[PDB]
């Protein structure tokens, strides 16, 4: 009967006449197959787990599954020079990257080498490119404010400092966008005082090809965002051990600012596609999957990487590497595997809806499918304090805008709290990639939650909102300062508020 | 240097002996010996049960090619080397399927063919000579590899004769033709 | 046992394979322990490949391991501590430090593995349990010695539901409690911590009503399962060997199957049934005889169960609904009306209810309670296009009573001072019964609908009333 | 160097060699079997060991004998390209399938190639016309774009690419490449001698139109690598002479289709309901070899079969992730007789998302989606119930989106026999005046039939005073 490769009887029977174990089959081992950019190489009776083993072509490939047969070796290259009696010589050291304060304002691919010629890395140290999560003694609870340019996101869905909440949509719905608004608002904290309001934010692309990533980055560069940030790249074009190995590498870049006591945020889109780099790479190296093709432990690499964002001790400088996952869905699809357990990680929602995207809301918004499975208090005391009472107007409006569309009819009082749940839904639109500060998120929803987009009519809601900010900035932009920098609201200054909002309660 | 290499799984192992044996002559002596001792193992009641079926371990394995070596001069150290491959492998029962096939090879590699006269009843001393004297002339072999054809009872054939070797056979079996008779003669 | 050579043949995930020599081989569900940088390194030995070859699942990580490298054989399985020293303390999946106060207290220990009470053994009778909220104490069965299952989604709150249990159940509970996170985050670790803490349920000199085993969920696969198994055998010497109540806590039980899902496909196995384990049957029912009311003692469990997509039509959570005495379902819709908890009672079920099982006075308000809203949610569609106006009387009446028993059912809680805002409130089984009666004959169907918002008893409904007259 | 060797196994058409000599070549080398039927080209894909490859086989697969010379010839296959391969047509091995005799050329260069890298392509948009109306509104094309089609072919596809060549390749004064994958065979020998009628090519010489055609009648192997030829002649224009290029692609879902099926004759397991696990390397490495470099700036137009036109289905899903706009067209859309064939409700572009277009552009765009939202979603009240039984306000709205909906339709300029109609063509700043207005209601009040087949505010009028009389 058939027997492994390694125990082939023209293999076997020289090596018991020369050669066999020790230095040839164990620090080194002849190839003996390849193709698909993947290659499996027999001998390497020592090596390290997830060691990093560079062939005899100039190739490098880490090593993930190892069998006393056929060591199953992915390769970072293709495979039009690599060859079949080649020798691999083991690095002796697992897959690692530079980190440093020097990655800022730099491209950089999963081996933390420059890909838009802006020169060398100075790096302060290197890190590990698996690396467990936190446990319970470093952890502190996550009360930290995140600014977005959208308002009823921000206040009803907390974003914290250390936290991990699922964007979560189709393509072309602005996933791109909501990461955007948070990236922005953060110029104003980058430049401004305090260390601890600081993000040095790291964007993470997998499976986005070369064109449409370097046009954002140029993006980010008008709106000084970029200049501060780490960008980490793996593009569609570079082979799958790549593509999978780009989040993990990612990871350390903001988590030595973590350990330092200064404190990040890292996108992670696509987390889809790392997961199709995953089936590829396991089914190569033959690992029975699960259901859609996608392996048994697919789970558990997302579990492990989303929590290396996590908040610490004041020993660790009370840092947070902060997480949003980004997940494409394939239509909505939500019940499909991948998105099942990234689910069950995050707790929080940032559900969009395509529906809504094409009903004007651009960049959509649907906070009735977004969750808060934790207590919020990791947002501005302040935003949460006048967006109140927003919770309860968006939700009775649903229940009454849906009846209504059956041709029933109803009361005043049901009609009067239909007609308010229009006039909200006017002050949510706002073009993508646009700021929106929090010192001017506090008297917007204050407005509407008093009944002073109710003095106006569903289409004078962008004229009252233009007057409104017109008359704080005059009169009470103290009001704004208090508000930004204290972040709580007394009689005092909710009475201001009030003459504010009925000078121009008309228009 | 496979005179004619096999491909179907253990006719491979059959084509790296042979290779490694070649090189370093002694293949007659080799084979010859093997096949001594195959024979008086399988006729021996200890491994009549236990290397005709494998059924041990991995240790007891390398033991048993310790008690085998006393069995036969091994003539060539290639054919020690595949006792040390089978046991580590967890077989002793594909170990004469090698042995039959490195015997073809080496058959082969000197210039020796081995084929079949496939009747239901043996023909004539003369009849067998012809049959041979008529393949050498006729233009399937050149006369440069030297020629057996073994006589052999099989119960299918009803009568005639089919010669067979090298996938060459001349066929004027009856039995197949009785069999469309009927078919014809029922149409 | 004496040292036991093995040498390493393979690393694949966390699958690790083993060499092991003749006559002198481990056996199925042993712990094999490995020297290595990583610490002792702990494998749990799964099945035998034959030719004395193994194939072994991980319980401590797989990161740096050398092919070759010699394995160990305990002469058993993991043998975590029990006691009563392990009251309060934080534990792991191989018995190990996570609360880094020194090694945990220990009288005994025991395998991880144990054998589910027999027969003979089994005195097992349903007794009425309480929590202290009024849907829950009314109109959903819980008993004592039973097996309670809090179904729901993701997001819905589950978080604050189960603390709200601990807070109430340990603190007035005699015995103790056990508290078990199977595949759950480090943000949740530090939070259930951190508030029991505040209430006082764990003190770090004496003992506590309460005790932890944090599993969370970057460990790998295989030791992702025995960190149910883990706690439960704690529970067990409460049971048996100190002969005390104790009430086992259990948080996402989904995460257990899960976690055998994973381990399932590499062993070799197909996992059919839609992508979960095939040997879901033979370990459930494992954990649930081994949760029981013996004459020894008594152990009640409230598990935690994430339903994926609120599917249960999908194999793995419908199984679990059978097996969980006497369920519970949890709804995001009723979170968005503010009403608390986010259970829905028009959902709950018991195998088996009469007017013995629960009592006469129970049975009769239940029934009644629960065909005034299920009339009012059958009557909905028809309202919608039709109208309420094209109904009756009488119709209206059983929906303007419906809505008024249905904000009956917010009761805010101290813990969720930090999600909802609004003070603590707690209503006994007592109070929940004699009121609920009330209501049904009519007695305060004249008090507003926004004055049964965030109420607790009767009397809170009525100065709750005088706020919206003034 | 000539390894010689002999074809062992005929698996399929993914056949493979063994050779007789301990040297191999690299992978993607090519190899040329010695049948007296001619040759066959195939390219190596695996080394399985011991001296025995797997090749892809680019050629027909029958009457190989099991015993047959092999010879190595070393490295890819070459196509031609050059001034001199302009209006000819290249099938996969450089050789035509329109004769004349030979292609001319001055360079053959490998089919397999390096992708320009990060420092040298970035996207952009510089706003091309599209005579086409409903492009332009919800989709608006540019140069350096990446557009992209979807759902089913046969259903209007064809009549939609050429009316993009009739008005953008023709005012493109730098060459424009033709490349449909394994494309049906009836349809391209009309589609090459239009083009030579309406002069854009002539003769073997100078053109503006230079055209390549997969025959899909050829094997699996063969299909999956017409996509490689075809790259290879757009990168010289685009890279290596820096001219400027467009791209047109009908159906780039063979080329994905293709390599499933090869996927299990290789030695992978196929991903599971018939797909590959190598989907998205392959589909990135197509995308990133015609995209905008620095060297040469090339808009490129692609068509996705879709086996279902839903594009849950993985092979257009990550299609649809390397594109900046998008036009998903229908099948469903097209029984309804409308044509464009494009979703108005499934068409959006990241230059519309963010007013890049331009704000009265945005918001001309905005108010007309909404509108046709509104229609579909209160739908099933609509065809149940009637309009006065709904709010007069909702009555309003629909009666609006159904002029909108009617307003779309214009025939294409190359149709007269798939629309029936000779068509109307707009500008972009014709065909965004005209939806302004009829927002503000002005013809709103004419019938909708008014609005149907005709092209500018101007002719709906027009069309009106012809319903009178």
């Amino acid at each position: 009967t058939k027997a492994q490769p390694t125990e082939v009887s023209s293999i076997l029977e020289e090596r018991i006449k020369g050669v066999s174990d020790e230095a040839n089959l164990n620090e080194t081992g002849r190839v003996l197959a390849v193709g698909d950019g993947i290659a499996r190489v027999f001998g390497l009776n020592n090596i390290q787990a997830e060691e990093l083993v560079e062939f005899s072509s100039g190739v490098k490939g880490m090593a993930l599954n190892l069998e006393p047969g056929q060591v199953g070796i992915v390769l970072f290259g293709s495979d039009r020079l690599v060859k079949e009696g080649e020798l691999v010589k083991r690095t002796g050291n697992i897959v690692d990257v530079p980190v440093g304060p020097g990655l800022l304002g730099r491209v950089v691919d999963a081996l933390g080498n420059p890909i838009d010629g802006k020169g060398p890395i100075d790096a302060a140290g290197r890190s590990r490119a698996q690396v467990k999560a936190p446990g319970i003694l470093p952890r502190r609870s996550v009360h930290e404010p995140v600014q977005t340019g959208l308002k009823a996101v921000d206040a009803l869905v907390p974003i914290g400092r250390g936290q991990r909440e699922l964007i979560i949509g189709d393509r072309q719905t602005g996933k791109t966008a909501v990461a955007l608004d948070t990236i922005l608002n953060q110029k104003r904290w980058n430049n401004g005082s305090d260390e601890s309001k600081k993000l040095y934010c790291v964007y993470v692309a997998v499976g986005q090809k070369r064109s449409t990533v370097a046009q954002l980055v140029q993006t980010l560069e008008q709106h000084d965002a970029m200049k501060y940030s780490i960008i980490v790249a793996a593009t569609a074009s570079e082979a799958a051990p790549l593509q999978y190995l780009a989040p993990f590498t990612a990871a350390s870049i903001g988590e030595w600012f973590r350990d330092n006591g200064k404190h990040a945020l890292i996108v992670y889109d696509d987390l889809s596609k790392q997961a199709v780099a995953y089936r590829q790479l396991s089914l190569l190296l033959r690992r029975p999957p699960g259901r859609e093709a996608y392996p048994g432990d697919v789970f558990y690499l997302h579990s492990r990487l989303l929590e290396r964002a996590a908040k610490l001790s004041e020993k660790e400088g009370s840092g947070s590497l902060t997480a949003l996952p980004v997940i494409e869905t394939q239509g909505g699809d939500v019940s499909a595997y991948i998105p099942t357990n990234v689910i069950s990680i995050t707790d929080g929602q940032i559900f969009l809806e395509a529906e809504l995207f094409y009903k004007g809301i651009r960049p959509a918004i649907n906070v009735g499918l977004s969750v808060s499975r934790v207590g919020s208090a990791a947002q501005v005391k302040a935003l949460k304090q006048v967006a109140g009472s927003l919770k309860l107007f968006l939700a009775q409006y649903r229940e009454v805008a849906a009846f209504a569309q059956f041709g029933s009819d109803l009361d005043a009082s049901t009609k009067q709290t239909l007609v308010r749940g229009e006039r909200l839904t006017q002050l949510l639109k706002q073009n993508q990639y646009s700021p929106l500060a929090t010192e001017e998120q506090v008297p917007l929803i204050y407005a509407g939650v008093n009944g002073h987009l109710d003095g106006i009519e569903l289409s004078r809601i962008g004229e009252f909102e233009s007057s409104f900010l017109s008359y704080l900035k005059s009169n009470h932009n103290e009001l704004l300062t208090e508000i930004r920098e204290k972040g709580e609201l007394s009689k005092e200054l909710l009475a201001s508020l009030k003459s504010a909002t009925e000078s121009f309660v008309a228009t | 240097p496979p005179p004619v290499r096999l491909f179907g799984v253990e006719g491979t192992y059959a084509t790296a002996l042979y290779q490694a044996a070649a090189k370093n002559s002694s293949i007659d002596a080799a084979f010859q010996s093997l096949q001594k001792v195959e024979s008086t193992v399988k006729k021996n009641p200890k491994l009549g049960h236990l290397l005709l079926n494998p059924a041990l371990s991995l240790k007891d394995r390398n033991s048993v090619i310790d008690a085998i070596v006393e069995t036969h001069k091994n003539l060539d150290g290639y054919v020690v080397n595949l006792l040390k491959v089978l046991s580590e492998n967890n077989r002793l029962g594909c170990f004469e399927k090698i042995a039959s096939d490195f015997g073809v090879l080496n058959d082969a590699h000197n210039g020796l063919l081995k084929g079949t006269v496939t009747s239901a009843e043996p023909l004539d001393p003369k009849s067998f000579k012809r049959i041979e004297k008529a393949l050498s002339a006729s233009k399937l072999v050149g006369q440069g590899k030297s020629l057996k054809l073994e006589n052999v009872v099989k119960p299918e054939i009803k009568g005639g004769l089919i010669v067979e070797l090298g996938d060459k056979t001349v066929d004027l079996s009856i039995s197949t033709k009785i069999q469309k008779l009927n078919k014809v003669l029922e149409d | 046992s004496t040292p036991i050579t093995g040498k390493v043949t393979a690393v694949i995930g966390a699958i690790v394979d083993v060499h092991f020599e003749q006559s002198e081989l481990p056996a199925i569900l042993n712990a094999l322990e490995i020297k290595t940088p990583q610490g002792k390194l702990v494998l749990e030995v799964a099945q035998h490949l034959g030719e004395n070859t193994v194939r072994t699942i991980a319980m401590d990580g797989t990161e740096g391991l050398v092919r070759g490298e010699k394995v160990l054989d305990t002469g058993g399985p993991i043998s975590v501590p029990v006691g009563r020293e392990t009251l309060g303390r934080i534990i792991n999946v191989i018995g190990e430090p996570i609360d880094e106060r020194g090694p945990i207290k220990s009288k005994l220990r025991k395998p991880i593995h144990a054998d589910p009470p027999s027969f003979a053994e089994q005195s097992t009778s349903a007794e009425i349990l309480e929590t202290g909220i009024k849907v829950v104490d009314l109109l959903a069965p819980y008993a004592r010695g039973g097996k309670i299952g809090l179904f729901g989604g993701a997001g819905v709150g589950k978080t604050v539901f189960i603390q709200e249990l601990i807070n109430n159940i340990a603190k007035a509970h005699g015995g103790f409690s056990v508290f078990t996170g199977v595949g759950e985050r480090t943000r949740e670790g530090n939070d259930l911590y951190r508030e029991m803490k505040e209430t006082g349920v764990i003190n770090l000199e004496g003992e506590s009503k309460v005790a932890l085993v944090f599993g969370q969920m970057n460990e790998p696969p295989g030791a992702r399962a025995r960190v149910a198994l883990t706690g439960l055998t704690i529970a067990e010497y409460f049971r048996d060997e100190e002969g005390q109540d104790v009430l086992l806590f259990i948080d996402n039980i989904f995460r257990f199957t899960q976690a055998g899902s994973e381990v399932s496909a590499l062993l070799g196995r197909i996992p059919s049934a839609v992508g979960y384990q095939p040997t879901l049957a033979t370990d459930m029912g494992l954990l649930q005889e081994r949760i029981t009311t013996t004459k020894k003692g008594s152990v009640t469990s409230v598990q935690a169960v994430y339903v994926p997509a609120d599917d249960l039509t999908d194999p793995a959570p419908a199984t679990t609904f059978a097996h969980l005495d006497a369920t519970t379902v949890l709804s995001r819709g009723i979170s968005e009306l503010g009403i608390y908890p986010a259970v829905d009672p028009l959902d709950s079920k018991s195998r088996l209810l009469d007017a013995a099982v629960v009592g006469q006075e129970h049975y009769d308000v239940a029934s009644k309670v629960q065909e005034t809203l299920q009339t009012y949610k059958s009557l909905q569609d028809i309202i919608a296009i039709l109208g309420m106006d094209e109904l009756s009387e009488q119709d209206k009446l059983t929906v303007e009573r419906a809505r008024k028993i249905q904000r009956f059912l917010s009761q805010p809680f101290a813990v969720a001072e930090v999600f909802t805002g609004i003070p603590g409130k707690l209503v006994r089984l007592k109070d929940t019964v004699a009121s609920f009666k009330a209501v049904l004959e009519g007695k305060y169907d004249n008090i507003p609908e926004h004055a049964f918002y965030m109420v607790g008893g009767i009397e809170d409904v009525v100065a709750k009333a005088e706020k919206l007259a003034a």
